[PDB]
RNA sequence: AACCGGAUUAGAUACCCGGGUAGUCCACGCCCUAAACGAUGCGCGCUAGGUCUCUGGGUCUCCUGGGGGCCGAAGCUAACGCGU
RNA sequence: CGGUAAUACGGAGGGCGCGAGCGUUACCCGGAUUCACUGGGCGUAAAGGGCGUGUAGGCGGCCUGGGGCGUCCCAUGUGAAAGA
């Protein structure tokens, strides 16, 4: 069972705004919009020079959290990474990237992460036909990521779709707005994410 | 242009009549990520005196890293009394694998991959030191081909 | 501007207390005295002046430091015949790495000199007139040469690299190159431009020096008559 | 008597580099000779040549040095940093073609002896031998 | 040494003073320790010099071997220091 | 750490870390180049045997030739399945 309970205060605790929250992130209630500062009693305390392991710490946790996952699958994945071929650090990127949860929130599916997770949990989603209801799938390329024609009707997805229309797309992604289609086309690279993240400071973190 | 980040600092209390009496020692890093390091340790009887002395001192007695890629040319040690210091070249996607010494001036030399063990005696000043030895020991096929060339 | 027959005055040094690395040098042991190879100076003095001429035509400034009691009045004589500072009386542990700090003592100098100059002397108590009267007498002792150093030389001649060796050291360590009169007890491999031959023997050095300053001058096209210091041989 | 004179012609070069002596007389040895070839050839030293000394052979191995240098301690670079005997009497090192290291990460070479002569470690890799590891130079 | 006295001392089972047995010496046989120290195993080869000295040889200001010292190149050492 | 202002005890508020788990004890490897093949040492830190002679063993100057035991190469059989 994953985090559940206020997440714009890890917006703050983290020091950059996730997005977590869907909306609202974006409205000037975010709760980083006039309080950028850590939670609790000590928050507007001057905070002291970290350590260089509280780097590596705060920097894993800043990706952790935005993709809403348990230390365990997080690691999972890294070593996952650390096996395969290629740089550790975009590979990683590209697993977590390939969530079905991920991508049906990247698909503009969902107005959040938790929200995409939902969806997938509920079995609305469709992969290349079929439901599939675990948010951890892993999606490949060529894959077409849709929506249940039994939820098509319902007002959650039209309203969202309703304000994908002309909004663009991941490069490595493309969706068909209508009939609530998706494609995962390719995985996305180092450049394609925006992610105010550094790995390399993550691949350091598990070096210890 | 330079980014300094900083060692350690110290009390090295020194003794007299009626009671003790302090200096601090401070050990500092300058970098441009662009293959420029530098070295300081200063000391003062006040510690952002002693830093501002590491910093100075860092931007002279400065050192030329021949970067292949973000990684090193070749494996050295180098031994600084009885601390020794192992670098390594790292494949990209490794990191700097290093005690927190030389990671802090691998870092500022602009390495981003690399391979590292402290041995011996793991002494911050004599693992620094050590470690600023072994880069200026580094060598580019180029500089042995000039140098067997002639 | 060259010499051949000089084997007339300069020819060796220093009977054992040589350095080893010296030996490049060396021509034999005469009479228990190590003799400098004639030829051999005459090399290291054309490729030790060709790099004077080029360093005087461009502009450079030319520390000449000397504390012998054989060379004091030398350095200062030959010194002021080229436009070049001189050092004569001690070598000050920093006039190199603390040039900031030793220029201090210059402002020092030159205030006192401009207080001297001025009705204002007097104005001050007779004890104080006593005092600035010590220091303006012993900084005209030390820094009478060193005086119109603005910046750190482009250079540096020793007649002496053994005994200036605290001079080297700190024209080493600021990378100044360093030319040198060395004989027998000196280490070449310090020295980037070398003329070997006695450290001592006044005869020799004003000779040495006198053809330097002489190069110098050349260099620049403001051709002089024989040097004044040939009266001090005696 | 002399236990390893190989160690004893490497060393012979290693102190007499470090004091920079132009030359450095080693005693005839055949395999001596090959190799100072490989030295030579792998452009270390600048070369040697036979000599008598009081009528027992030796080789002059002429060594070569880089720049002298800027500021204090002007003493040249060295060009061979570094000179070990690997194989010794009494702990023998024989590699396989699949077990020859890289010397450096490629900037040194491994003197091997080889069925077929004696080679670097680059020889005796495109040769497809191994043999006696004798020495890392770089 | 032990021991017998005389002193000193708060006490004196001691330092100081007067004595004195083993022993210290010899032979022969045991014992096998040690700050048994260069607190540095042995052999060979290579790496600046200067100086004092013991003892050989030489065409004998000196050159050349073998010992014993002191400074010190390169280098080593945590440092002290080591350093043909 | 605590002997009157405790961020170390006890509670609370708050925060960090994991989360159907979380801590603890035991045991194994790691860090430990701290048994040092890779990869350590012995003047003063723990460590040169009190000294010699010498047995076994270890080790072996320069040239050539035979052999091909170690060494190196090629082919081939083997190296079960599982695991990796
Ligand atoms: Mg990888
Ligand atoms: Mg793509
Ligand atoms: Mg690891
Ligand atoms: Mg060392
Ligand atoms: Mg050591
Ligand atoms: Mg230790
Ligand atoms: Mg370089
Ligand atoms: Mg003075
Ligand atoms: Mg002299
Ligand atoms: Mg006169
Ligand atoms: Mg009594
Ligand atoms: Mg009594
Ligand atoms: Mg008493
Ligand atoms: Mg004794
Ligand atoms: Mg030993
Ligand atoms: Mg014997
Ligand atoms: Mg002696
Ligand atoms: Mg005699
Ligand atoms: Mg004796
Ligand atoms: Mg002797
Ligand atoms: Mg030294
Ligand atoms: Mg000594
Ligand atoms: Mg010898
Ligand atoms: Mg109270
Ligand atoms: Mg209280
Ligand atoms: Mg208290
Ligand atoms: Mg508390
Ligand atoms: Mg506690
Ligand atoms: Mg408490
Ligand atoms: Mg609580
Ligand atoms: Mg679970
Ligand atoms: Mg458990
Ligand atoms: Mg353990
Ligand atoms: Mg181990
Ligand atoms: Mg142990
Ligand atoms: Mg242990
Ligand atoms: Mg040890
Ligand atoms: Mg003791
Ligand atoms: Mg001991
Ligand atoms: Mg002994
Ligand atoms: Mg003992
Ligand atoms: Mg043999
Ligand atoms: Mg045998
Ligand atoms: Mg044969
Ligand atoms: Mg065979
Ligand atoms: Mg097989
Ligand atoms: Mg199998
Ligand atoms: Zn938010």
């Amino acid at each position: 069972g994953r985090y559940i309970g206020p997440v714009c205060r890890l917006c703050r605790r983290e020091g950059v705004k996730l997005y977590l929250k869907g909306e609202r992130c974006y409205s000037p209630k975010c709760a980083m919009e006039r309080r950028p500062y850590p939670p609790g009693q000590h928050g507007q305390k001057r905070a002291r020079r970290p350590s260089d392991y509280a780097v590596r710490l705060r920097e894993k946790q800043k990706l952790r959290r935005i993709y809403g996952i348990s230390e365990r699958q997080f690691r999972n994945l890294f070593e996952e990474a650390s096996k395969k071929k290629g740089v550790t650090g975009s590979v990683f990127l590209g697993l977590l990237e390939s969530r079905l949860d991920n991508v049906v929130y990247r698909l503009g599916f969902a107005v959040s992460r938790r929200q995409a997770r939902q969806l997938v949990r509920h079995g609305h989603i469709t992969v290349n036909g079929r439901r599939v209801d675990l948010p951890s799938y892993r999606v490949r390329p060529g894959d077409e990521i849709a929506v249940a024609e039994k939820s098509r009707n319902l007002e959650l997805i039209r309203q969202n779709l309703e304000a994908m229309k002309g909004r663009k797309v991941g490069p490595w992604l493309s969706l068909d707005v209508e009939g609530m289609k998706g494609k995962f086309l390719r995985l996305p690279d180092r450049e394609d994410l925006a992610l105010p993240v550094n790995e390399q400071l993550v691949i350091e973190f598990y070096s210890r | 242009d330079f980014e300094e980040k900083m060692i350690l600092i110290r009390r090295t209390a020194r003794m007299q009549a009626g009671g003790r009496r302090f200096r601090f020692g401070a050990l500092v890093v300058v970098g441009d990520r662009q293959g420029r390091v530098g070295l300081g340790f200063g000391k003062a009887p006040e510690v952002p005196l002693a830093v501002q002395k590491a910093g100075y001192y860092a931007r002279r007695n400065m050192v030329e890293v021949p970067l292949q890629n973000g990684t090193i040319p070749h494996e050295i040690e180098v031994e600084f009394g009885a601390s020794k210091i192992v670098l390594k070249p790292a494949a990209p996607g490794t990191g700097v694998i290093a005690g927190a010494v030389p990671r802090a001036i691998l870092e500022l030399a602009g390495v981003t991959d690399i391979l590292t063990k402290e041995l011996g005696s793991r002494n911050p000043i004599n693992i620094a030191y050590a470690t600023m030895e072994a880069l200026r020991q580094l060598r580019t096929k180029a500089d042995v081909e000039r140098l067997r060339k002639g | 501007v060259k010499e051949l027959l000089e084997a007339g005055v300069h020819f060796g040094h220093e009977r054992k207390r040589w350095n080893p690395k010296f030996a490049r040098y060396i021509y034999a042991e005469r009479n228990g005295i190590h003799i400098i190879d004639l030829q051999k100076t005459m090399e290291e003095l054309e490729r030790t002046f060709r790099f004077i001429e080029d360093l005087a035509m461009r502009g450079g400034t030319i520390l000449f430091v000397g504390t012998k009691k054989q060379a004091q009045d030398i350095v200062r004589m030959e010194a002021e015949r080229a436009g070049m500072p001189y050092v004569n009386q001690r070598w000050l542990g920093g006039m190199l790495t603390n040039f900031k700090t030793i220029s201090q003592r210059v402002h020092r100098l030159e205030e006192l000199e401009a207080l001297f100059a001025s009705p204002e002397i007097e104005e001050r108590p007779k004890k104080e007139q006593v005092r600035l009267k010590h220091e303006l007498e012993r900084l005209q002792k030390y820094l009478s040469g060193f005086r119109l150093l603005k910046r750190l030389p482009d250079a540096i001649f020793v007649v002496d690299p053994t005994k200036e060796a605290i001079a080297v050291r700190e024209a080493r360590k600021l990378f100044i190159p360093v030319i040198a009169l060395a004989d027998t007890d000196s280490d070449p491999d310090l020295v980037d431009y070398i003329i070997p031959g006695n450290d001592d023997a006044i005869r020799s050095i004003q000779l040495i020096l006198s053809r330097a300053v002489d190069l110098i001058i050349q260099a620049r096209g403001g051709v002089v008559e024989p040097s004044p210091s040939y009266a001090l041989v005696q | 008597m002399l236990t390893d004179p190989i160690a004893d012609m490497l060393t012979r070069i290693r102190n007499a580099t470090r004091v920079y002596k132009e030359s450095t007389d080693v005693p005839a040895s055949r395999f001596k000779e090959e190799i100072l070839r490989i030295l030579a050839r792998e452009g270390f030293i600048k070369g040697y040549e036979r000599v008598d000394v009081d009528g027992k052979p030796y080789l002059r191995v002429y060594l070569k040095y880089g720049p002298r240098r800027q500021g204090p301690d002007p003493r040249p670079e060295q060009v061979i940093h570094h000179i070990r005997r690997i194989s010794k009497p009494g702990r023998r090192v024989y590699v396989g073609v699949k077990e020859i290291p890289r010397v450096r990460r490629g900037l040194g070479i491994a003197i091997l002896s080889t069925s077929k002569g004696v080679l670097t470690d680059r020889e005796a890799r495109k040769l497809g031998v191994g043999g006696e590891l004798i020495c890392e130079v770089w």
